[PDB]
RNA sequence: GAUGUUAGGAGGGCAAAUCCGCCGAAUUUAAGCAUAUAAUUAAGCGGAAGAAAAGAAAAUAACUAUGAUUCCUUUAGUAACGGCGAGUGAACAAGGACCAGCUCAAACGGUUAAUCCUUCGUUUGGUGCAAACCUUUCGACGGAAUUGUCGUU
RNA sequence: UUUUAAUUUAUUCAUUGGAAUUUUUCAUGUCGAGUCGUGUUCUUUGAGAUUGGAGCACUAAUACGUGUGAUACAUUUCACA
RNA sequence: ACGGACCAAGGAGUCUAGCAAAUGUGCAAGUGUAUAUGAUUCUUUAAACAUUUUACGCAUAAUUAAUG
RNA sequence: UCAGAACAAGUAGAAAACGUGAAAGCGUGGCCUAUCGAUCCUUUAUAUUUGCAAAAUGACGUAAAUUACUUACUACUGUGC
């Protein structure tokens, strides 16, 4: 909901749609008039939208309204931001790569040692 | 299951290379038919079947809570609907209503006599002659473990206090009788198929 | 780690007497047995040993004997302990 | 206080008058038979504190344990197997001297009785001397005394031969109760079977 | 489902998909971790960096619930509160929200993200971080250590 | 090992095969069990298979702020009560010859609770009819019609499952009544630096004490 | 102390899935192997019961503290162990099932062992068609026991 | 048929004996030794200057004691048993 | 080069554990009702239903050998 | 070299502090291309960094205070590991 009400930030009106699932987030405060197509509401989203007056739209309806999309705006959610994402790219051993080891779990005893630290052999 | 160690219970060795024979492990000593032949192995007479089946498989699968009950919730949305319901195969063109739904008198309902005469009344007379047609005998082996005979799903009454229903549509082939509380999605939607014929009474509703 | 029974906690979760609010809520016989012991038994080698080193009367041969106690019953709490009996068993006798 | 004073006096064992009597009473015992009933407790204060009553089903058996390792059971001094397991000799047993001593008696000597406990007695360097107190389960005199009465139920067989006696528990570890003891206590085995144990459900 | 495994697709295809000349042979590399170090030491390099070798102080009994603390950032502390009582609470600049963090399962505050200006608020909690104690208080709350 | 996955931690080197239970029996042992207290609760005709627990503080840094039912009600607390150990045994409550009272306002709570329990319970006479006064804490033994009157009503089951969380979490405060100068991180951390210190002093005061 | 075909009794063998003691490998894994691993497993030997074992704190905590054992969910593949390699790996707390506590020894009672048992009996009952059982308290004649039975806690 | 709940009827008279709390005096008792423990060996453990066990040697203390509080030690608290 | 005299039937990537990726599905700063309880649940029912008139997991924060 | 991992050997710098030169500069060894070594363990250096798991050990240090389980405040706090 944050990023949404930010996305909507400099053009207020006109209907944000969203492919997804929009979820509330508990870190904004105050909810602003806004008009929101999307595949999916979390209900205590759907809920802060009701309250702040505002429009939650499915597609149908933004279809029926809005047909050619005019006034609309698509957006999407933070696609990489996955934690899967996080193991992918540069394998971690290969130098300067920002991937998290698939590890039992975190703690000195789990993957801190020989090539993680200067101290052991080498580092990354 | 399959018993743990069938197949196995032998002493079978392999004879190995130099006797112009496979080298299968074989059953040993003499006398028997069963001196020299190939003992344990998927391939042998005998023998054990390959993985054997163990008690350990996964048998249940837990569903989501809040899945199941939207399945629920979806499959009372299709017994609601009309067309749903006649094509999940039901002989539903003389009902009118679809939402069936039927005055308390029927939860005390004593006899299957005055049930089925009921029943007919609403309409449902065809659906109850396919019911008592479609009695038959298995196909497959099925016929050897107790499931004889393959009966279709007639419509379910849902009720919300048995003060006869229960007893009364027991024994009417097909129809079946659930509590509005604890609705099972086993017999809202048999075979995983949406809209079965249901019967409310007004208080279940 | 530590507290205090006098004062209540200090409203802290970490450091001295740290936690909660809550207001705190709070022979002759045997001697004769070991005389009549003594009486009957005496001491046994180690202890006359131990005896004699503390008769000796020097630091060094306090230590010595002190170390000879820890190698008999082991461990330095029980040798110490025999060591300050048998002083005193010393002093008595001195009486 | 007699039973006291006494207890008192044992405890000093070392001590020139009790050191004499332990020196007489093992050469005594070295002389009888191994397994040889007693009529009357030689330490009849410990008897007290460990079962023994002066009821008539009760009975103590002086018994000798030769001291020391057992060899490893091998024929010749060669094991076949790793190194690790290779060594003999200094192979020590898991039961206790206590243990075996009662155990020995227990079995096949007075497999009619029911093994109670069992306390110390003498010593020398090639023989450890014990007594073990045992009672009559079908004596009546035991049988109708609510306590004790519980040795004659048959849960009670051989007490000594499930290490379910004092010297049973000590090495089983059951003596030391708490973190020093967690691994062992419905029993090691049993133990060591639960931990093991998969447990699937069968939804799951 | 048996029906949809690849094997039952390559049910006439000679190698059962392992291929013809390497042969599909039971435990070829090594078993299980295996030669880690030695002939399977790259993949351990490039996957696996400080897999091997020990380090920092054993801590012979640990007791995770002594140094058990959840933590939540600022930012969330005010979406502990529902709607309305919010809504009341922005309403009235003139009375402040006590939150007592523990009874909803948190026992540290952290710093994560700003806080509603002026809006103050009293924090009650076991443990606070500089960072948060001070936007508590820039805030005009107070932060009120609790055990 | 092949790829980038976890290292395989699988625990089955040993012939585990040999002990896997699988529990077919679940839903079943659990309707069993029903079966059986039910059986139970026949058997003692009214009274509850269930025993009064007293409610207690769990301990631990993590679980401290919980509160559930612990085993037996303590000496202290069944003398507030006014009860003997014994007869409180008999009656439906738990006694615990080892936990022990730190906190005055635990006990209180507890022997409130007893008090409540004593309230609601009414007593059948041991031979009928023959009503006679209770031994050191149990009441007294009701008439018939009384007796009768309790079975007609329902039997209250509410005592004997823990008393559930008093709630606040959100409470108002006057905003003049905020202290804005309590630096908490600076009190943490200086207490924290102190506890050595403080560790030392204690020490010697109980030195002190002990002569 | 021996001795008895003395009077009365007991043990022995079978069976084992679970169970309790010992005793005790190696294949196997480590791509070799030697410590490790397999495994406190298999085999061996002994011993019980409808369950066994465990069990009423020389316990855990460091809390606002809990409170016998067992079992389940978990803690946790964690602390830890380990040619720190392969691999092994608990405990407390938390949530439940179930919940039950106790008696010897020692202290105390000598204006008296009050205890206990064997044999022989005696005479009210209860169910049974009988067969048997069930209980009822009363003595004797024996012994046992002051190297300690019983009561009191 | 099995038992085990509820319900129904107990009322008179005898006295030996015991129990719980409650006052008030006086008693500060007793609490398991070749055992614990240490050393050393071997085993077992996740237990790490040794987790349990065992063999051997040495061998204690009395409740203000001794035993746990997962790093060997000393000096000493404290908690728990 | 090897295997195949012929024919019939049998005859070989499976099942569990835990991890991952992919994709579907639900809900979403949560999620999973785990054991267990409860029900007017009892051929099917060993399922289905329910969750007491702040359990635990994984995630929501990382990082450090560590006090933190 | 190459997986564009490591080690090793270099190239280019930066922050210190110096050397040399009058200076600009040059110097992070040998005019350049070889002369070499993971985990674990050991070892000795370093540190206003920590730990040994209920606590303490510099130190009742410095102030107060009264005899006591007093109140503040201190970067420097045992051996061993
Ligand atoms: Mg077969
Ligand atoms: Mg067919
Ligand atoms: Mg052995
Ligand atoms: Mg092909
Ligand atoms: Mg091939
Ligand atoms: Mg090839
Ligand atoms: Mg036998
Ligand atoms: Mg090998
Ligand atoms: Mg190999
Ligand atoms: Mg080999
Ligand atoms: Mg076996
Ligand atoms: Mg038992
Ligand atoms: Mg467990
Ligand atoms: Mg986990
Ligand atoms: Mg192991
Ligand atoms: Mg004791
Ligand atoms: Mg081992
Ligand atoms: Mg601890
Ligand atoms: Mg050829
Ligand atoms: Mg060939
Ligand atoms: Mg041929
Ligand atoms: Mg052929
Ligand atoms: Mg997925």
């Amino acid at each position: 909901l944050s990023k949404l009400q930010y996305h909507m930030a400099n053009h207020p009106n006109d209907i944000a749609v969203v492919v997804g699932s929009i979820t509330d987030d508990k870190r904004l405060f105050s909810l602003k008039q806004l008009k929101v197509c999307a595949l999916r509401f979390t209900e205590t989203a759907r809920k802060r939208i009701e309250d702040a007056g505002g429009e939650c739209l499915t597609f149908d309806q933004l279809a029926l309204k809005y047909p050619t999309g005019k006034k609309c705006v698509l957006l999407r959610g933070p696609t990489k931001a996955r934690t899967a994402e996080k193991h992918f790219g540069k394998a971690p051993g290969k130098p300067k790569s920002k991937a998290r080891p698939y590890v039992r779990s975190k703690g000195r005893k789990f993957e801190k040692a020989r090539g993680r630290r200067k101290s052991r052999a080498y580092k990354k | 299951a399959v018993k743990l160690g069938a197949g196995y219970e032998t002493s079978a060795e392999s004879w190995g290379t130099g006797r112009a024979v496979a080298r299968i492990p074989r059953v040993p000593g003499g006398g028997t038919h069963r001196a020299g032949q190939g003992a344990f192995g998927n391939m042998c007479r005998g023998g054990g079947m390959f993985n054997p089946t163990k008690i350990w498989r996964r048998w249940g699968r837990k569903v989501n809570l809040k899945e199941k009950r939207y399945a629920v919730c979806s499959s009372i949305a299709a017994s609601g609907v009309t067309s749903l319901v006649l094509a999940r195969g039901h002989r539903i063109s003389h009902l009118k209503e679809v939402p069936l739904v039927v005055s308390n008198d029927i939860e005390s309902l004593s006899k299957t006599k005055e049930a089925v005469n009921f029943l007919v009344s609403l309409g449902l007379k065809d659906e109850v002659n396919r019911l008592v047609k479609s009695k038959k005998i298995r196909a497959g082996k099925g016929k050897m473990r107790n499931r004889k005979y393959k009966i279709r799903n007639g419509p379910l009454i849902i009720y919300e206090n048995d003060n006869g229903v229960k007893k009364a549509f027991r024994n009417i082939p097909g129809v079946d009788l659930c509590k509005v509380t604890k609705l099972n999605l086993l017999k809202l939607a048999p075979g995983g198929s949406i809209g079965r014929l249901c019967i409310w009474s007004e208080s279940a509703f | 780690g530590r507290k205090s029974t006098i004062k209540p906690a200090t409203g802290i979760a970490v450091g001295f007497n740290s936690g909660h609010v809550v207001t705190k809520r709070n022979s002759k016989r045997k001697e004769l047995i070991k005389d009549v012991v003594r009486e009957i038994t005496g001491f046994s080698p180690y202890e006359k040993r131990i005896i004699e080193l503390i008769k000796i009367g020097t630091s060094a041969s306090t230590k010595r004997s002190l170390k000879y106690a820890k190698k008999k019953l082991g461990t330095h709490k029980r040798g110490k302990a025999k060591r300050e009996e048998i002083q005193k068993v010393v002093i008595l006798q001195r009486r | 206080g007699a039973y006291k004073y006494i207890q008192e006096i044992w405890k000093k064992k070392q001590s020139d008058a009790m050191h004499f009597l332990l020196r007489v009473r093992t050469w005594e015992y070295r002389q009888l038979p191994v397994v040889h009933r007693v009529s009357k407790p030689s330490r009849p204060d410990k008897a007290r504190r460990l079962g023994y009553k002066a009821i008539q089903g009760f009975v103590i058996y002086r018994v000798r344990v030769r001291r020391g390792d057992r060899k490893k059971r091998v024929k010749k001094g060669i094991v076949h197997g790793k190194p690790k397991h290779q060594g003999v000799h200094k192979q020590k047993s898991t039961r206790n001297l206590k243990s075996v001593a009662e155990g020995k008696v227990g079995k096949s000597i007075c497999g009619n009785l029911r093994v109670l406990n069992s306390y110390w007695v003498g010593q020398d360097a090639v023989y450890k001397y014990y007594e073990v107190i045992l009672v009559d389960p079908n004596h009546n005199a035991v049988r109708n005394n609510p306590k004790i009465n519980w040795i004659c139920n048959p849960v009670h067989k051989h007490r000594e031969l499930r290490g379910l006696t004092s010297a049973g528990k000590k090495y089983r570890g059951l003596r030391v109760k708490g973190h020093l003891s967690a691994k062992s206590r419905p029993s090691i085995r049993a133990n060591w079977k639960r931990r093991q144990l998969i447990k699937l459900r069968k939804c799951r | 489902a048996t029906r949809f495994k690849k094997n039952r697709k390559k049910r006439g295809h000679v190698s059962a998909g392992h291929g013809r000349v390497g042969k599909h042979r039971k435990h070829p590399g090594g078993r299980g971790k295996a030669g880690g170090l030695h002939h399977m030491r790259i993949n351990f390099d490039k996957y696996h960096p400080g897999y091997f070798g020990k380090v920092g102080m054993r801590h012979l009994n640990l007791l995770k619930n002594r140094t058990y603390c959840p933590t939540i950032n600022v930012d969330k502390l005010w979406g502990l509160l529902p709607e309305e009582k919010k809504k009341e609470f922005s309403e009235n600049k003139d009375i402040a929200p006590v939150i007592d963090v523990t009874r909803k399962g948190y026992f540290k505050v952290l710093g994560n993200g700003k806080l509603k200006h002026n809006q103050p608020i009293v924090v009650k909690a076991r443990y606070f971080s500089s960072v948060a104690e001070k936007k508590i208080k820039a805030v005009g709350g107070q932060c009120i250590l609790v055990a | 090992v092949a790829h980038n996955n976890v290292l395989p931690n699988v625990h089955l080197h040993k012939w585990w095969q040999r002990h896997v239970r699988v529990n077919f029996s679940k839903n079943i042992k659990k309707k069993k069990r029903r079966l059986l207290r039910e059986k139970r609760r026949k058997a003692n005709g009214g009274t509850p298979i269930e025993k009064l627990h007293p409610i207690v503080h769990c301990p631990t840094q993590r679980y401290n702020f919980r509160t559930r039912l612990g085993k037996g009600f303590t000496f202290e607390e069944l003398k507030g009560a006014g009860l003997t150990p014994r007869a409180a045994q008999t009656i439906g409550i738990c006694y615990d010859k080892r936990r022990k009272n730190r906190s005055e306002e635990s006990l209180t709570k507890n022997v409130e609770r007893l008090l409540k329990y004593k309230n609601s319970l009414v007593m059948i006479p041991l031979k009928k009819n023959k009503a006679k006064k209770g031994i050191g804490g149990i009441p007294a033994d009701a008439d018939k019609n009384t007796i009768k009157e309790f079975r007609n009503k329902k039997p209250l089951l509410s005592i004997f499952k823990k008393e559930k969380n008093t709630k606040p979490f959100y409470e108002t405060i006057e905003v003049s009544k905020i202290d804005k100068e309590f630096l908490a991180y600076k009190t943490l951390r200086r207490a924290k630096l102190a506890e050595r210190r403080k560790n030392r002093r204690q020490q010697k005061k109980d030195i002190k004490f002990k002569s």
